[PDB]
């Protein structure tokens, strides 16, 4: 069974829309155009205005409107058509969402889950291609995740839905279209991927090479290639930005004593730049036989021009030399 | 003696919005109601003097806005409503947390930052919640999405119930308001929006703020009315009659209560640079809350100057014990610095001031 | 023999808080209503190109197409002057030729090639010009900058006005209404303009919108509707409203009822929401190009023969244009990181991993 | 003599007003108010209407109206009146100003600067304290400035008004009301502060120690306590956060060897996190005898409760402690 990135989103939905009630999605072209995506395609005609539910071109409002809703006791899953616009309403995701139970002395919770596509395209020039993934990842009261492939996807999303807090889901337009091999067990009704564990992809034992979202298959691309010269990348695929799993990251690197991060966002104050300041504060800065460093989008904000865009985001190319650097080869 | 059981009483007529009938112009305040409501405004009214006190003292800190002045509001809202009906407010929100049902004594205590405080501590002014009390909200303009999404919950549940949304005259300028109020019209939502005008956005007036300054009008298509906000009668009538439309299922509806503050914007405002204090001395006279119930009360007979007066001395005597209470109470333990993060979840630890500083969370 | 010009109704606008508005009569010259056919045809036959390149895969990402909304580009144009300023969303290729660029960077734009109004760098929702600001992909944004644009023509004082437009689908943005109150408070000379074509996005008026009537909405700003596939309607209100904001009465809504043919952009194929019997009977009774071309003949101002002359000339420059986007090399590499800032030195900016470093000029 | 942070940045705006009659100041209470925290205290009554300009409390839409003047050749100064509050306004700074020159291809630049208190101050709570250097920090198009004493904040106001870019100037609530001595040079209408270069606020031979803003001054009273121990601290005041003068951390460290960051934000993905990485992928690496580390806000949203406040924000014992660790002693 293949299973595109975006079904598996759509089975996810589907099963927690059935499993519970008090669960909806709302945003624009949600329902009846069957989502700008299609990931929402069908759930409208199968469950009705009520829970399906097209809004206006109206971020702050209604995501507003979905938190309020949420710490009234109902579940909303808010969808941004991209990330780049959740900027209009990312004072209601921080300030009236991540950290009202903390204010309220426990008292509040806010059951909302925020998702829709994230980062870079195809073409989409530079008000459109932002990634948000360090921002996100900031801030205290949040969880943050980021799946890459079908099976990711499809447990992040009942993981975020499940969960009695804010979640935001950076999911990717590029990989909406993947098809993935779709194992039995994420099949089931009762998938679930725990947020704030990471999973290693590839076993390696040279150079452990951690990623998020679209990069970790171009991390595994690089691998591929890098072993045929007997090169051999643990590839580790973070799932989850807030809170993420350090301690999977430093077991790897305490076996291959090198370390590459690979994201597709803007370099400076970005994931990786946590990655490598935990890494050094951590019990695995003495493993290391060369310096941590980070492969990133370009920083630029992110040109139209099909060669200029080619070279704002790491290629499996870039992946290649830095691991080259890293291992002096 | 014998007191009157109920009297009628003439309250000013609504201003309207697309509305063929507003609100009745009289009303029957029984003896009890009347008793209750004093008591509920003169607690208000002493709890905000004592607040006062603490913060010059510095016992409260940061923020703390007074809502002296605008008694009849929060009041005469709860008066308009039920228990099961949901509210949410801004930060000038300590009236509403006690009439939507927290004790005197622990807002002060949160105030002054204690472990008895409804949020032990962790809140201070602003951020204080009570069961269908959403905030205390500060961040303005805020709470008006979220009270929208309020009445979509009210409106999914089909409980009948409503949700009141106030924001101030300041706060009326927020565009995500005017992205509530098409949202709340559309799917028709149990949403009562609630200007409360007291003139002033901090120290903007509305005429240097709003274009327009008739707050009641600029729902557009939502129907609106104006009601006099100094009296506790006025603003409960219309309540009743806004949340009756919401549950008939005619969609929001906005009340703009014409209020006052008699205080600054907040402890660090004075309040007189944008304003005179013989205007502030004049809506007093002239206006009070609570002046203007006892007048009803005694010259309709349905209290002695005496009985009021001994409500006066019992909710002085509350403050006065709370405000022991909220000073002599210890502050939260350091331990619990990183308590309530996540709702539902296993503990876990936070990174303190640095790596080798780790505070244990739990739910 | 032609006219040297003739009289033509227009239809009267609906007015909220005005007591006249635009007059019910225009005179039309034989001169400038060549030129607004000849701009409007321009206008339809480099969108349809552009629908082309996009289906050869010339362009990709977005391509917002305006065919059908031609009488609200010229129009606007017509009503106003070249030292007046106009922003608008990203649905802007006909506002970029009639604000004043060529096809040929127009379309070397969306090919995404140096010779490219912004060299390759934009695409087709960013394109810029002299008084014109965008071309603009965050819906609403553009209607905030707008009014301070109108700021800066009051704190200058040379009785320019500013032009702000926004679709019916951005008429339910918050910071809208925001400046909608600061440009009534201020008196700015802003006209905003909702260019009401029946759809945001997928969604109709009727299911986004609680009132649809746009011109409305400004509430204590005043505002006029007017039928936006008629140009002399839309220049006659647009000279209506600039004089309005000349006069320091402040700002006005103009609601343009328009219609565009194509999908929401090259990836919507538009129909899945309304149907193509809706879109076909718009065209076929009140395309722009066809009413305007009907006044002329009817009133003797130019001959079928003329106006087919024109059709010629204009594929012929669409056609060249096409032909230098398609074949115009790429933006070279070392140009990536150019014009980051304005007016610093040259600094270096990190690509891929640490070691691909950029140039940066302003 | 002596002139509070508070005072320097009124006296650069001042210069700047009377300099150009394109620049203006707008905001809530900035005129008739005097300031909501008096920074624009005497400015309208000098300046008038036309160019001291109290707003409705709007913050998307007079930034965005802010970002129009810019473009169409004023010069405005848009105050916040925190940095909570530019959520609200956060795609008028991002996507409409800093990304519009490069999207332009240099046709349209945008002289504008956001500026406004930032990060904690004294029992306002979570809504109220967040700090956004990081958030701006990473962004490509932006410049991101914080000043700590009287010197750097008048110094980086001018410059930041003199620039033709969008400048972000992070102030601080707590050092509006403290005074430093304002030697002559800064006294003068011309001074100027470049943005990009940091500044040594004290020399030392055993550990590189640097910050921002407010705990630039907690370094300092660290640094003194220290030096009766023996320990001589080299502070590193940043002054600017985009783009950060890195070369300055860097001559530095290899000097002595070691490396503490200070900063009052959210640890992940914050200053620190940025410093800690390019110092490991920089040239200094190698010179380091111990892991950079950092001193933070802790990860929680602040909470109201003096003791609680107190402990979430750097102390001197903190920066004393991470130190000292930092050295083994
Ligand atoms: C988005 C935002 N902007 C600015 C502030 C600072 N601020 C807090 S209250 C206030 C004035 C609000 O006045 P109004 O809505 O009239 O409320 P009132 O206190 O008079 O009831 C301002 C400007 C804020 N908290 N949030
Ligand atoms: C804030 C924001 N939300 C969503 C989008 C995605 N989007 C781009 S255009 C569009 C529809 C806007 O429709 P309308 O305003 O009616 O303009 P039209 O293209 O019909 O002229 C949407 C939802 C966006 N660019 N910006
Ligand atoms: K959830
Ligand atoms: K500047
Ligand atoms: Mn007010
Ligand atoms: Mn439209």
């Amino acid at each position: 069974l293949q299973v595109t990135v975006r079904d598996a989103i759509n089975q996810g939905m589907d099963e927690e829309l059935e499993r519970d009630e008090k669960v909806f999605l709302l945003g624009e072209e949600v329902a009846q155009y069957d989502g700008a995506y299609k990931v929402s395609r069908g759930l409208w005609k199968k469950y009705g205005d009520k829970r399906i539910i097209d809004t206006p071109i109206s971020e702050m409002g209604f995501a507003g409107i979905a938190v309020g809703a949420a710490m009234a006791g109902l579940r909303p899953i808010c969808e941004f058509m991209t990330f780049n616009f959740s900027m209009q309403a990312i004072d209601q995701v921080i300030n009236s969402a991540a950290k009202t139970y903390y204010m309220s002395g426990g008292l509040q919770p806010v059951p909302i889950v925020f998702r829709g596509p994230n980062g870079a395209s195809a073409g989409v020039a530079a008000q459109h291609s932002q990634c948000f993934a360090a921002w996100y990842g900031h801030c205290p009261g949040l969880k943050v995740v980021s799946p890459w492939n079908s099976e990711d996807a499809k447990g992040l999303i009942k993981s975020a839905i499940r969960d009695n807090n804010p979640v935001v889901v950076l999911e990717n337009e590029l990989m909406y279209g993947v098809p993935f091999e779709f194992p039995p067990e994420a099949q089931s009704k009762d998938f679930l991927i725990p947020i704030g564990k990471a999973k290693i992809e590839r076993q390696g034992t040279h150079i452990t090479v951690v990623s998020h979202s679209r990069p970790v298959g171009h991390c595994l691309e690089a691998a591929a290639v890098l072993s045929k010269e007997g090169v051999e990348c643990e590839v580790i695929n973070m799932r989850t930005i807030r809170p993420m799993d350090m301690e999977t990251i430093e077991a790897s690197v305490m076996k291959t004593n090198h370390l590459v991060t690979v994201e597709g966002g803007w370099p400076q104050f970005g994931v990786g730049a946590e990655i490598c300041a935990r890494i050094m504060e951590g019990p695995a800065f003495n493993f290391l036989d060369a310096p941590a460093v980070r492969v990133t989008g370009a920083d630029v904000p992110m040109p139209y021009a099909k060669i200029l865009e080619d070279n704002s985001i790491p290629q499996v190319k870039d992946i290649i030399f830095a691991i080259k650097k890293t291992l002096n080869i | 003696h014998m007191f009157a059981n109920d009297a009628t009483f003439e309250i000013k007529k609504c201003d309207l919005h697309r509305l063929e009938e507003g609100p009745p112009v009289t009303t029957v305040l029984t003896r009890e109601d009347g008793l209750k409501y004093y008591r509920m405004m003169q607690t208000v009214r002493r709890m905000e003097l004592k607040a006062d006190q603490l913060y010059k003292q510095k016992i409260i800190r940061g923020f703390c806005h007074l809502c002296d002045g605008q008694e009849a509001c929060c009041v005469g809202l709860e008066a308009g409503i039920n228990p099961t009906d949901h509210l949410i407010t801004a930060y000038r929100a300590h009236g509403f947390t006690f009439t939507r049902g927290l004790s005197v004594r622990e807002i002060l205590a949160e105030l002054t930052g204690r472990k008895g405080g409804c949020a032990k501590g962790k809140g201070g002014s602003m951020h204080m919640y009570a069961k269908n009390f959403y905030g205390g909200n500060g961040i303005v303009g805020a709470q008006v999405p979220l009270g929208a999404g309020i009445a979509l919950a009210c409106k999914y549940n089909g409980k009948d119930e409503v949700c009141l949304t106030l924001y101030g005259d300041g706060a009326a300028n927020q565009g995500q308001i005017f992205e509530a109020y098409n949202m709340a019209a559309l799917w028709k939502l149990p949403c009562i929006f609630i200007c409360e005008n007291n003139r002033y956005g901090m120290g903007t007036s509305v005429e240097r703020a709003a274009a327009s300054t008739d707050y009641y009008k600029r729902g557009d298509f939502i129907p609106g009315l104006r009601v006099d906000g100094m009296d506790i009668l006025c603003v409960r009538e219309a309540t009743r009659f806004a949340a009756a439309y919401c549950r008939s299922g005619k969609g929001p509806i906005l009340m703009e209560l014409q209020t006052y503050r008699y205080h600054g914007h907040s402890m660090s405002d004075p309040g007189v640079s944008y304003r005179t204090r013989e205007e502030i001395q004049e809506v007093r006279s002239k206006s009070d809350p609570i002046m203007l119930l006892k007048d009803r009360m005694v010259n309709s007979n349905l209290a002695s100057v005496e009985e009021l007066k001994e409500i006066d001395v019992e909710v002085r005597k509350e403050i006065e014990d709370a405000a022991q209470f909220a000073t002599a109470d210890p502050e939260p333990p350091l331990e619990e610095l990183g308590y309530h993060i996540y709702s539902s979840d296993p503990p876990f630890e936070v990174r303190g001031a640095n790596q080798w500083i780790k505070f244990k969370s739990v739910s």
